RNA sequence: AGCCAGGAUGUUGGCUUAGAAGCAGCCAUCAUUUAAAGAAAGCGUAAUAGCUCACUGGUCGAGUCGGCCUGCGCGGAAGAU
C-alpha cells in the first residue's frame, strides 16, 4: 500500500519507480496499460495518487484520486515552476474563480473541511506556493 | 594583542593586588562576565577570550572588553642569575579585583550571551560569574 | 491565567452549547481509528450535531447550570457526548448504526425531556422522526 | 570507556550514576558515551 | 504596594553594618525633606526579592517603621562587589 | 513519571535531482479537520514503505520540576629501602 505509478498519461514508469514495486509480484506492464485505458481521459501530464493493494488474496483494491494541486498551474497560471525561493518571487496570480473549480474538484479529498473552508485551505496552499488572489 | 601603544616608563613594580574592583557595573551592554576572583589577566588570555565568546555568538551583537592590560611583566632570561638589573618586558597583564566586570554583550538573546560568556570563562585564569544590567 | 482561564473558557463554550442544545445521546470513544470518525462527525456538521469531550470534573461543573442533572450517574470513565442543535432526535439512530455494525461500544447514555434514558431504551429516540411531520 | 576528570551527559539519552564513589555515564544509545570519573 | 517592614538602628558603624549583614539584615537611609535623616535596618531577603521588580525603582515605596509608614522613593543602592546581594540604600522622602 | 490510544487532510508544499514523498540541499512554513498533530525531533530508505519524538485524550491519585544562597563531604590525586 504505496502511493506510486503516478503520471499516468506516461506508460510503464519504471525508470521513476522501478526496483521499488520488485517486492510486489505486480505485473508493471499489464497493469499500466489497463489503468491507462480507465484514465485515458486526463491530461497526459497529470498524475494520480493510487495505492497498490496486498493481502492474503492478493485481490488489488484501488481508488482513483483528483490530480495534485501543484500540477495545477497551467491550467490558469500558466507556471511549470511557481517560485525556487517560494513568497521571495511573483510569477503570476490565481483567479477567485479557478480555486472554486478546484475546490469542488478536490472536495472528494478534504477529510475534514466546508465548502467556504476548502476554499480558503487550498488558498493557503496557493499563498505558501506563492500565488495570490484578489 | 593588546597593550599601550606607548608608555611613560617601560617597567614596573612588582606592586600588590589588594582591595575590591571598580567598574562593578554593566554600564554599556546588557549582560557581563564578572570576575570573583582575583588574579592577573594577560593579554594573551583577554585576546582567547575575546576569540571564544566573538565565534559563539558569530560575531552578531556588540562586545565590550572592559579591562586592558597596562602592566608591563618582565622575566629574566633562562639559566640566569640574579642581580645584573631587572629582566626584559615580556607580556602585559592587567590586574583583576573581585567584581569587577571582564566583557559587556549587547544584541544577542541571554541564553546564547551565558554560553558565549560560559565559553569565554573557561579561557580565563579566574573564577567569574554571570551578571545582567540593572535598572539603578 | 494561562490553561486554568483555557479551562475556565472550555466549561464556558459547552455551557452555552448546552443552552441551545435539545437533546443529547452520550457513547464511549475508545478503541477507534481517529480517521474513521471522520463518517461521523461529517454527518453531525450536516445534521446538526454538535460533540465535544470534557474532562469528568469538567463535565461535572458545565451541567449544573443547564437542565442536565438527568445523566449524571453514567459520567464514569472517557465521556463522549453528541448534542443535537436543530432537527432534535435522529442521533441514537445514527450512533447505533455505527455501534452495531463495528463490534464496539454499543451506548452510554441519553438525555431528553428532562429525564436519563437508559441504554436499552435508546430505541424510541432512534425510530423518532423529524420535526416536520405535521404536514 | 572515556577516563577523564570532567564526566558530562553528552546526549539525552546519557545518564549520570554513582557507583562505587565514582561518578559514571552509561547511555542507551551510545557505548561512545561510556565514561568514568578518573 | 511596595511595603517595607523596618527598624531603627541602635548601633552605627563599619562593625555594627558588618554584624548585621551577617545576620541577614543590611543598612537604609532615609533623608530628605525638613526632617532629620532616619537610619533604619532592612531584612536582607525580602528587599532583594522587591528589588528585582524594576517598578521597586521608580514607584512611591512605603517603609513603617514604629507602626509610622514614610512614603519614600529609592534614591541610591549600594550592592556587594560580586555577590547578589545588597550593603544599602538610599530613600528620599517622597 | 509510568502505562493505553491517537499523531490526520491539502500534501509527494515549491525548487532541485535519476530519485528528494517531514527527514542530501535550497526557499517557504501557511490552511483546514481537529482532542491533538511539525510542511517535521531522531532512526530509516536507491527513492518511498516502516520505527519513534513534539503534540493530544485516557488511566493513575499527590505532589512534582529547575534555578539561587549556604554547611560538610566526593572525584580530579602517580615514585622510588
Ligand atoms: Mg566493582
Ligand atoms: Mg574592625
Ligand atoms: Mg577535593
Ligand atoms: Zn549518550
Amino acid at each position: 500500500y504505496v502511493k506510486l505509478q503516478v503520471a499516468a498519461g506516461m506508460a510503464n514508469p519504471s525508470p521513476p519507480v522501478g526496483p521499488a514495486l520488485g517486492q510486489q509480484g505486480v505485473n508493471i506492464m499489464e497493469f499500466c496499460k489497463a489503468f491507462n485505458a480507465k484514465t485515458d481521459s486526463i491530461e497526459k501530464g497529470l498524475p494520480i495518487p493510487v495505492v497498490i493493494t496486498v493481502y492474503a488474496d492478493r485481490s488489488f483494491t484501488f481508488v482513483t484520486k483528483t490530480p495534485p494541486a501543484a500540477v495545477l498551474l497551467k491550467k490558469a497560471a500558466g507556471i511549470k515552476s511557481g517560485s525556487g525561493k517560494p513568497n521571495k518571487d511573483k510569477v503570476g496570480k490565481i483567479s477567485r474563480a479557478q480555486l472554486q473549480e478546484i475546490a469542488q474538484t478536490k472536495a472528494a479529498d478534504m477529510t475534514g473541511a466546508d465548502i467556504e473552508a476548502m476554499t480558503r485551505s487550498i488558498e493557503g496552499t496557493a499563498r505558501s506556493m506563492g500565488l495570490v488572489v484578489e | 594583542m593588546l597593550q599601550p601603544k606607548r608608555t611613560k616608563f617601560r617597567k614596573m613594580h612588582k606592586g600588590r593586588n589588594r582591595g575590591l574592583a571598580q567598574g562593578t557595573d554593566v554600564s554599556f551592554g546588557s549582560f557581563g562576565l564578572k570576575a570573583v576572583g582575583r588574579g592577573r589577566l594577560t593579554a594573551r588570555q583577554i585576546e582567547a577570550a575575546r576569540r571564544a565568546m566573538t565565534r559563539a555568538v558569530k560575531r552578531q551583537g556588540k562586545i565590550w572588553i572592559r579591562v586592558f592590560p597596562d602592566k608591563p611583566i618582565t622575566e629574566k632570561p633562562l639559566a640566569v642569575r640574579m642581580g645584573k638589573g631587572k629582566g626584559n618586558v615580556e607580556y602585559w597583564v592587567a590586574l583583576i579585583q573581585p567584581g569587577k566586570v571582564l566583557y559587556e554583550m549587547d544584541g544577542v538573546p541571554e541564553e546564547l550571551a551565558r554560553e558565549a560568556f560560559k565559553l569565554a570563562a573557561a579561557k580565563l585564569p579566574i573564577k567569574t560569574t554571570f551578571v545582567t544590567k540593572t535598572v539603578m | 491565567a494561562l490553561n486554568l482561564q483555557d479551562k475556565q473558557a472550555i466549561v464556558a463554550e459547552v455551557s452555552e452549547v448546552a443552552k441551545g442544545a435539545l437533546s443529547a445521546v452520550v457513547a464511549d470513544s475508545r478503541g477507534v481509528t481517529v480517521d474513521k470518525m471522520t463518517e461521523l462527525r461529517k454527518a453531525g456538521r450536516e445534521a446538526g450535531v454538535y460533540m465535544r469531550v470534557v474532562r469528568n470534573t469538567l463535565l461535572r461543573r458545565a451541567v449544573e447550570g443547564t437542565p442536565f442533572e438527568c445523566l449524571k450517574d453514567a459520567f464514569v470513565g472517557p465521556t463522549l457526548i453528541a448534542y443535537s442543535m436543530e432537527h432534535p432526535g435522529a442521533a441514537a439512530r445514527l450512533f447505533k448504526e455505527f455501534a452495531k455494525a463495528n463490534a464496539k461500544f454499543e451506548v452510554k447514555a441519553a438525555a431528553f425531556e428532562g429525564e436519563l434514558i437508559p441504554a436499552s431504551q435508546i430505541d424510541r429516540l432512534a425510530t423518532l422522526p423529524t420535526y416536520e411531520e405535521a404536514i | 570507556m572515556k577516563v577523564r576528570a570532567s564526566v558530562k551527559k553528552l546526549c539525552r539519552n546519557c545518564k549520570i550514576v554513582k557507583r562505587d564513589g565514582v561518578i559514571r555515564v552509561i547511555c542507551s544509545a551510545e557505548p561512545k558515551h561510556k565514561q568514568r570519573q578518573g | 504596594m511596595f511595603t517595607i517592614n523596618a527598624e531603627v538602628r541602635k548601633e552605627q558603624g563599619k562593625g555594627a553594618s558588618r554584624r548585621l549583614r551577617a545576620a541577614n539584615k543590611f543598612p537604609a537611609i532615609i533623608y530628605g525633606g525638613k526632617e532629620a535623616p532616619l537610619a533604619i535596618e532592612l531584612d536582607h531577603d525580602k528587599v532583594m526579592n522587591m528589588q528585582a521588580k524594576a517598578e521597586f525603582y521608580s514607584e512611591v515605596l512605603t517603609i513603617v517603621v514604629d507602626g509610622k509608614e514614610i512614603k519614600v522613593k529609592a534614591q541610591d543602592v549600594q550592592r556587594h562587589p560580586y555577590k547578589p546581594k545588597l550593603q544599602h540604600i538610599d530613600f528620599v522622602r517622597a
